[PDB]
DNA sequence: CGTTAGGCATTAAGCTGAACGCACAAAGGAACAAAATAAACAATACCACCGAAACAAAGAATTAGAATAGTATAACGCTAACAAACATAAATTAG
DNA sequence: CTAATTTATGTTTGTTAGCGTTATACTATTCTAATTCTTTGTTTCGGTGGTATTGTTTATTTTGTTCCTTTGTGCGTTCAGCTTAATGCCTAACG
């Protein structure tokens, strides 16, 4: 009905047997129970930094959408360069 | 050991005799503070008081050049 | 009587097959929802390209995999295998994060 | 008859494009003529070092294509390319498969 | 009649056919090679620019590029790249 | 008749006498403040340069400096610096 | 009668010198006139934030001079200046005096 | 005799050296080490005194950063001491190996 | 008892009390005996990196001496900028 | 898109006098440092345990994929008009 | 303590916002397909506490060992003003 909306509680969408696969890629053999909320918070602050950088990048350009090039520049400014998007 | 020492300048022989003077008049004094005071007093001396020391240093320089005329400094590692 | 494996036995095979395979391990739609949830607070009504959310997912998985490698290094160093949140906070602290 | 600057040096990378990128990249006011030739040389040698190890990885895996898993393998297995690309992560690349020896059973 | 993306996509394939005739390449790996070429170009040109500024040189010649190559690239990659580079300028100056 | 070191040594002392009239400053701390001013100038001007390149702008205006300030300086320092900056250009344009 | 650009903005840092450093620093071809005024503003505010905390540290230590131990104390005790200067170390500065609580006796 | 407890003098030296801003490496042996290493890269390399002072200051800063990270890693493993595995871990996690 | 002198070994000058002081500044309550040689090697490879970069700097400018600014520029590129020795 | 033939104006190699920087003479305890030692407390080896995490099967619930239509938006081109580089005369200031 | 370095005025010019248009990927909807997240019941094993041995660090004293701060002199290194060839950038043409 209305295009405008608001989102909430999306940090539960990154689930616990989807954290366990990211852990077991990195070589972890056993994962404790309290890892999940702390890793979600780490992910939250990392996404908040890189997304705020991408939003300032796209708002300087007088634009309304977020390209992948601005996410690449935002990860370049944090010193984690991404290869594969230009 | 065969090492040729540098000849003394004016301030080294002056501070030598004056540090021997201070060590025969003053006990319990650290030598760094002695040399700080000796440099201070040598910079507050007038140039009229230093010509015997610089002349004596010039006598050591002419004795050094007459003693080793083919001498040239060679720094090594 | 069904047959059961041991804890850790299946875990090594999972570690091997996830280190071999190169796909993304968290689904694209919850990541789209979380990225659009977070980016409201900086400017509302933003459109996210699918390539931008994919690039954020690649860098997100890379950052968490590197952090879990350092977490396993720190947990192995303290003579453990079960990593703990203090290992995450330590490996963030040494790294220059906080 | 005139011959291109990329094959004047006997290379593949275009000297004119790296010259233009050095000009409009705003690195100095002037740029020497040996600079793009040298830069195309070190660039061509660098991707030659990448693609040779990538082809040996893909032929070692009995594949015929270079997927970025092969690029990540060729970069992470090396020593002096790992120092050049230590902070850079690779899209759809995965990790170098190595498991710590204390996790493994005896 | 779209404007064209200026990229290094053909020359990476030329180098690949010079070094490996049988194996093909993906498109996304070609994009990765394009991003890598642009990353290394930025690193070398940034070090050459700041070296010309530290010596108050208004001209970047091949010496600054050679010094920046010796700065960034570690190990035998440095001297291999310098030998390739000097081979290239001797080729370019002999002709 | 030595050539003079161009540095920011007087203006740090002017700011210090504006903000703290009683306390003096060392010489080596003045050198530290000079190095800090040059470091922050390089950070802000480098981000302004790469932002003007990412948008294909050949002119660095105050918008790029404002965006770079919002990029580098964390926390309330960002908005405090932006308020100080906009106060400065409104002062400079009102006169 | 004409008045300087540093006090046109009502500041201490010279607008002309930061304008000249933006020109000869090779950051762009052109530079806007609001750029050096904005940059001198954020610079003057930044060293004002440094020198105010440094003066409070030196007056807190019952000293009358700013030695770099005071600058290191004022930077490391802060939160949002510590993120700006986290990698930078300070000459003759020492460390922030803090001892871990498990090393201390009970 | 009244000898102090093991570590109490260490604690007083901790507070003294942390309150101090002095250089903890003597200037002559560091000069000898710098002019001993740098000959291997190029010969006839004199150094300015400010340059070797800068190298000593930066090595002091780098080592006290390495040692606070080392003590973090050692406290984390329930150890008051420092073993070289802590230095290995602090160099590995920082991404220097 | 008697003084011992060893030829070369430039790394060794960095004495054992001058490393105990470096760790006491870092807030370390106990240092084992196996730390000094490892810390010597760490300082050795650190100075090798910074010295090689400064040597390439001063060699690019054809200067036989190593100024302070070259050490500043060599330390800047590894992420550890020195304040105070000029920009 | 990429290369090539002639000016010209900027720029690095060449050169020399001059100014900088560093080592070193004596001194002579001070401050540091190596070495030997008592022992005291920290690292560590081993053992129990218990609750916490892994494993499994089922279903649920979620994402994937696809066709599609609207649709905000972004990316193309003209155009003015505006803002910044540049040539040339004060001034204050400052090392 | 007076050269020099910022500031102001008019001119050119080249950059950029405004405008129009349109394409184009973005967002939403509704279906099936599939796949995977969450619940619940085993089960087994690693983090943690507690105690004992040991091994090695620390704090100290003794005895070498060096250092440190002072000015003048010698020598090698760098640097700045002036000469001068090298060279790269601009334009016109070509492919």
């Amino acid at each position: 009905k209305r295009h405008r909306k608001v989102l909430r509680d999306n940090i539960q969408g990154i689930t616990k047997p989807a954290i366990r696969r990211l852990a077991r890629r990195g070589g972890v053999k056993r994962i404790s129970g309290l890892i999940y909320e702390e890793t979600r918070g780490v992910l939250k602050v990392f996404l908040e930094n890189v997304i705020r950088d991408a939003v300032t990048y796209t708002e300087h350009a007088k634009r309304k959408t977020v390209t992948a090039m601005d996410v690449v520049y935002a990860l370049k400014r944090q010193g984690r360069t991404l290869y594969g998007f230009g | 050991s065969g090492h040729i020492k540098r000849p003394m300048n004016a301030f080294m022989v002056w501070s030598k005799i004056e540090r021997r003077k201070i060590m025969e008049q003053s006990p319990d004094m650290h030598n760094a503070e002695i040399s700080k005071r000796l440099g201070k007093r040598w910079k507050m001396l007038k140039d009229s008081e230093k010509i015997p020391f610089i002349r004596e240093a010039e006598r050591l320089r002419l004795k050094h050049m007459a003693d080793y005329p083919d001498y040239k400094y060679r720094p090594r590692k | 009587k069904p047959h059961r494996y041991r804890p850790g036995t299946v875990a090594l095979r999972e570690i091997r097959r996830y280190q071999k395979s190169t796909e993304l391990l968290i689904r694209k739609l919850p990541f789209q929802r979380l990225v659009r949830e977070i980016a409201q607070d900086f400017k509302t009504d933003l459109r996210f390209q699918s390539s931008a959310v994919m690039a954020l997912q690649e860098a997100s998985e890379a950052y968490l995999v590197g952090l879990f490698e350092d977490t396993n290094l720190a947990a192995i160093h303290a003579k453990r295998v079960t990593i703990m949140p203090k290992d995450i906070q330590l490996a963030r602290r040494i790294r220059g994060e906080r | 008859k005139a011959k291109t600057r990329s094959s004047r040096a006997g290379l593949q990378f275009p000297v004119g494009r790296v010259h233009r990128l050095l000009r409009k990249g705003n690195y100095s006011e002037r740029v020497g003529a040996g600079a793009p030739v040298y830069l195309a040389a070190v660039l061509e040698y660098l991707t030659a070092e990448i693609l040779e190890l990538a082809g040996n990885a893909a032929r070692d895996n009995k594949k015929t294509r270079i997927i970025p898993r092969h690029l990540q393998l060729a970069i992470r297995n090396d020593e002096e390319l790992n120092k050049l690309l230590g902070r850079v992560t690779i899209a759809q690349g995965g990790v170098l498969p190595n498991i710590q020896a204390v996790l493994l059973p005896k | 009649k779209r404007s064209r993306k200026e990229s290094y996509s053909v020359y990476v394939y030329k180098v690949l056919k010079q070094v490996h005739p049988d194996t093909g390449i993906s498109s996304k790996a070609m994009g990765i090679m394009n991003s890598f070429v642009n990353d290394i170009f930025e690193r070398i040109a940034g070090e050459a620019s700041r070296l010309a500024h530290y010596n108050k040189r208004s001209t970047i010649t091949s010496r600054e590029i050679q010094t920046a190559v010796r700065l960034l690239l570690p190990g035998e990659l440095a001297k291999h790249a310098v030998s390739e580079g000097t081979k290239a300028v001797t080729k370019y100056t002999s002709a």
